[PDB]
């Protein structure tokens, strides 16, 4: 109605257009990095790292408390989950509960899991000196029969061999008598060496990604 | 021993509460409400939708004038909107992607925000140059932020997931006063009409009355079965109503010692996770988990509206000041406003 | 207002049998999923068995397996735990745990340094 | 001739018309009414899906009645754009598929690096192009004729050497590319068939290994099916004179390619999982 | 802990003696308070009795 109203209204929609400008470059960054998350449990550092033209970005969690209930929603997006299964009492089993809530969490029902049995010196050494690990506590070990498919490279007694194929099937079971397949598990032994697993997180990424594709033209 | 002695006191002194707590209700807030004659059926729709976040909303806060409105997503990103013509005035980048909070100022000049961050930023808005800067960092907490208002153009209170809340100094950056006394996360505050009194509920099942002049409970609550989610004190300093996550709500007296009324159905099983109320005082707005809102009746307890038109889970729910409107947020990312 | 409460136990021969009893109070027993979780003379908090809402699902750690039974009943609001050939190692604190939600499958917090929801323990020793 | 033998084309001709409009439109409407389905990878549907709905209400009936009848009876001028509209319709139309099958190509073989690569500046460039060469090809050859160079009846026009070249940039080079590319989609996604049985070995096999082979077949055997014939007696009336193909065959070849479309809205909008939800 | 029990107990006997203080008031005390707020500040709601369309910022 005057003048200096009429270029109030002029004014705001230029300062408009320029935000949503930028907001546009922004929307292309966000759509190509793939996110993921360091649950190494059973200080809080944001680290991105590269591989060729795929970015990523994860985030560790060490500075919260032990109750996860509330704070563990805000991870609802990310493409895949890194448990590290590493470090007396029962260390397998408490471990082994903590997998069970996530996998069937109401928020998370749709998240897969990757899985790093690290601590390779983890052996059954122990079996014939000091104490053993798989002695009670888990009573069916005794009988066992490994897997035909068995492959151990550098190999070594089988017993240890042996007793490393029981500890990924039980794993397995928890994660195939579930929901259907919105999600799937990805085990993997890594002998705490070298960094060359950024190439298994590489290569499994990949596979979350193809399947979710295969899923919807229904193929 | 000597660890046992002091225990046995503990229940003779929770008992002579309960009695007196216990004889003095006489009556039932029902009875003496059976009377009034019920409000008409409520039907609103929606005026002003906002677009332009790329992930889930966390957070937001009206301004004291009815027409500024700030909101923050788990992206890193924070906007500015004109609530009357759309438009946006600021969007400020992040330093940290994972927010939880939000918050505006009284005089219209800072905003602050949070999260896993477990530090609590400020930004002056107005600056001579033209560009937006960062005020000042406040560390200091152990665990996630929850909350945080503005007390004091130069004060603040926050609450964190590390079971403790606290009162800041803007001007040289430490703690004045520290609130003890939870044995859970606390998950929301709200401050009285005044500035000298503030509750505040944690995953314990309990909310607390507080005094920033002394530390201390005045008053400690008891009543719902789970975690609680949210709280908003009535317009009127005597009372509030609380929301948790077991598909109940409740109001509480604070002027006696004891609840008064309680808002529940059978068919609804999720959790509320927001609460708000209305300028008068006699409608009650509570977000809930299946991607819906409902209006009650804070006086006669019986439902008289719903809100559809979300297609994901609300996570945030505010009314305007004065009593315009109903803001409404969601992880659909498309803030509404309601009339 | 919510609590919970256990008893039994006593010193017992190394061999034989024993019962825990828990009574509860407060909120609805019917909609949560119960637990029974174990200290140690020293060492951490372990878990030992949990319940489902109705009698249909069980689960036990597998150190004691085939000795130990669990039982619940909605009319009386009491979690009951049956006994059966104990060792020297089966000597700790016995507590009683409740699951945060009522209408959930999953647990993220029954076991913790600090519990909102676990009364407070029973000490049983088997000494000879 | 008998009565009863003319009721029979008159049920059948009105039955395609309505499961024609009525498939394009509910896709339409679905996506009109824009949810959540809104996004950068239905462009190539929605596309398609209003590309027969004109199809089928606006040269579609015309068809119907000068076949039961027994001439033209709208004029010259008529008759000169109702043989180009629907060569410019089924050319746009049957080069959406050919966009829909590369871009499935580059979303399973190379998932990282697809928001990278299909972009909504790439997109509107390759659309712009699709009714660009329909134009050229339909429109702006009638007039300034090589059509119908070589030579009361209102069929569209072939002369030798527009067959060819409508004939090889078609149908025939589209056809042969979409067969390489489906191929490699089911060596890959058999693969991912016995990976998934052999995590297990105490559990029971729901894989149903014979699926990717029965929708693949379906996606693939309606374009053979209906497109085929038609081209192919096409170039045949083409190269030879215009009395080769008896005038029994043509009128039934022809209208079992219009029928194709009629199948786009399922087989395209409903195997998938996003318009179904439930 | 000692600490612990200790701590628990000032603060209920510190409760009993003041925050039970104020039970005085009642249901029908304080109850009728809520009803004289809300019957006095009625006709200032715009959400419970509708606005005219005409002054209402947001509509139009
Ligand atoms: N409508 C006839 C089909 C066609 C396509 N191109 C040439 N002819």
């Amino acid at each position: 109605k005057t003048e200096d109203q009429r270029n109030e209204e002029k004014a705001q929609r230029e300062a408009n257009k320029k935000i949503e400008k930028q907001l546009q470059k922004d929307k292309q960054v966000y759509r190509a990095t793939h996110r993921l998350l360091l649950l190494g449990a059973g200080g809080i550092f944001e680290t991105k790292f590269q591989v060729d033209k795929v970015n990523f970005h994860m985030f560790d969690v060490g500075g919260q408390r032990d109750e996860r209930r509330k704070w563990i929603q805000c991870f609802n997006d990310v493409t895949a989950i890194i448990f590290v299964v590493a470090s007396q009492t029962n260390r397998l089993q408490e471990a082994l509960n903590l997998f069970k809530s996530i996998w069937n969490n109401r928020w998370l029902r749709t998240i897969s899991v990757i899985l790093f049995l690290n601590k390779q010196d983890l052996l059954a050494e122990k079996v014939l000196a000091g104490k053993s690990k798989i002695e009670d506590y888990f009573p069916e070990f005794a009988r066992y029969t490994t897997p035909e498919d068995a492959t151990p490279e550098p190999g070594e007694d089988p017993r240890v061999t042996r007793a490393k194929y029981f500890i990924r099937d039980e794993f397995l079971r928890i994660s195939t008598a579930s929901g259907d397949g919105r999600h799937y598990c990805y085990p993997h032994f890594t002998c705490a060496v070298d960094t060359e697993n950024i190439r298994r997180v590489f290569n499994d990424c990949r596979d979350i990604i193809q399947r979710m594709h295969l899923r919807q033209y229904e193929l | 021993s000597e660890l046992d002695q002091l225990r046995q006191e503990a229940e003779q002194l929770k008992n002579q509460i309960r009695d007196a707590r216990k004889a003095c209700a006489d009556a039932t807030l029902s009875q003496i409400t059976n009377n009034i004659d019920p409000v008409g059926r409520i039907q609103m729709r929606t005026r002003r939708t906002l677009r332009g976040h790329l992930a889930k909303i966390y957070a937001m806060h009206w301004g004291t004038d009815s027409r500024l409105l700030v909101s923050a997503s788990q992206d890193g990103k924070l906007i500015i909107w004109d609530s009357y013509t759309t438009n946006k005035v600021h969007a400020i980048p992040l330093r940290s992607s994972w927010v939880m909070t939000c918050a505006y100022a009284p005089s219209g000049n800072y905003v602050a925000c949070g999260g896993l961050d477990n530090i609590c930023s400020i930004y002056n808005l107005k600056t001579r140059e033209g560009n937006v800067r960062v005020s000042r960092e406040l560390a200091g907490h152990t665990g996630y932020l929850s909350c945080c208002r503005f007390l004091d153009d130069n004060q603040i209170v926050t609450s964190s997931g590390d079971t403790t809340c606290a009162l800041w100094d803007i001007e040289t950056g430490q703690q004045t006063t520290t609130f003890t006394g939870h044995t859970g996360d606390v998950m929301s505050l709200s401050l009285a009409p005044d500035t000298r009194l503030f509750v505040s509920g944690a995953c314990d099942a309990s909310a607390k009355l507080w005094d920033v002049r002394e530390g201390m409970c005045r008053q400690t609550f008891t009543g719902h079965e789970s975690d609680i989610n949210a709280i908003c004190f009535f317009p009127n300093g005597n009372a509030f109503a609380t929301g948790s996550d077991d598909a109940t709500c409740r109001l509480f007296d604070l002027r006696a010692d004891q609840e008064l009324m309680t808002y529940s159905h059978d068919n609804i099983i999720c959790g509320i996770t927001s609460v708000s109320f209305s300028k008068s005082g006699r409608l009650l707005l509570a977000g809930y988990d299946d991607f819906n809102c409902n209006v009650w009746d804070a006086l006669k307890a019986d439902r008289a509206g719903v809100l559809a038109g979300h297609d994901n889970r609300v996570s945030c729910l505010g009314v305007t000041d004065d009593g315009m409107a109903v803001a409404t947020g969601s992880w659909d990312s498309f803030l509404k406003i309601w009339n | 207002q919510v609590q919970l409460q256990e008893s039994g136990g006593g010193l017992v021969q190394p061999g034989g049998s024993l019962r825990l009893s828990c009574a509860a109070s407060g909120f609805t027993f019917s909609n949560y999923k119960m637990n029974w979780v174990r200290q140690a003379p020293g060492k951490g908090l372990e878990w030992v068995s949990d319940i489902s809402q109705s009698g249909a699902s069980i689960s036990y750690t597998g150190s004691v397996k085939g000795r130990f039974t669990i039982s619940r009943d909605n009319a009386k609001n009491t979690l009951y735990l049956q006994m059966n050939s104990l060792k020297p190692e089966d000597t700790a604190v016995y507590y009683c745990a409740r699951c945060p939600a009522p209408f959930t499958r999953d647990c993220f917090d029954v076991t913790s340094t600090t519990y909102a929801y676990r009364g407070q323990g029973t000490q049983v020793t088997v000494s000879s | 001739d008998s009565t009863a033998c003319k009721i029979t084309i008159t049920v059948v001709l009105a039955v395609l018309i309505l499961i024609t409009v009525a498939g394009n439109v509910v896709v339409c409407l679905a996506v009109g009414l824009n949810r959540r389905l809104r996004n950068l990878t239905n462009c190539f549907i929605v596309s398609l899906a209003i590309t027969d709905l004109l199809l089928g209400l606006l040269v579609l009936p015309f068809s119907a009645i000068y076949q039961l009848s027994c001439k033209w009876s709208f004029g010259k001028v008529f008759c000169n754009i109702y043989t180009s509209l629907d060569v410019m319709l089924c050319t746009a139309s049957i080069l959406n598929l050919f966009m829909i099958s590369l871009d499935r190509y580059c979303a399973v073989m190379d998932p990282l690096r697809y928001p990278v690569l299909v972009t909504p500046v790439r997109v509107a460039i390759s659309l712009v192009l699709i009714w660009v060469i329909s134009i050229t090809l339909s429109f702006l050859s009638i007039h300034l004729g090589w059509n119908s160079r070589n030579e009361s009846k209102c069929k569209v026009q072939v002369n030798e050497v527009y067959g060819l070249v409508d004939g090889l940039v078609t149908f025939y080079l589209p056809l042969l590319i979409m067969c390489i590319t489906y191929y490699r989609i089911f060596k890959v996604a058999r693969d991912q068939a016995k990976r998934i049985n052999h995590i297990s070995s105490w559990k029971a096999a729901t894989i149903r290994e014979h699926k990717a082979t029965v929708t693949l077949a379906a996606v693939m055997g309606a374009f053979i099916i209906c497109w085929f014939p038609y081209f192919t007696a096409f170039v045949y009336r083409g190269l030879r004179g215009d009395d080769a193909i008896n005038e029994v065959l043509e009128a039934i070849v022809l209208w079992l390619g219009y029928a194709n479309s009629a199948l786009n809205p399922i087989l395209y909008a409903a195997l998938n999982r996003d318009f179904r939800t439930g | 802990n000692n600490t612990a029990s200790i701590a628990q107990a000032r603060k209920l006997v510190e409760q009993l003696k003041m925050e039970a203080n104020i039970d005085r008031i009642k249901v029908s005390k304080a109850a009728a308070d809520l009803m004289a707020y809300c019957e006095a500040h009625a006709k200032e709601d715009p959400l419970l009795t509708p606005v005219p369309a005409s002054e209402n910022p947001f509509r139009e």
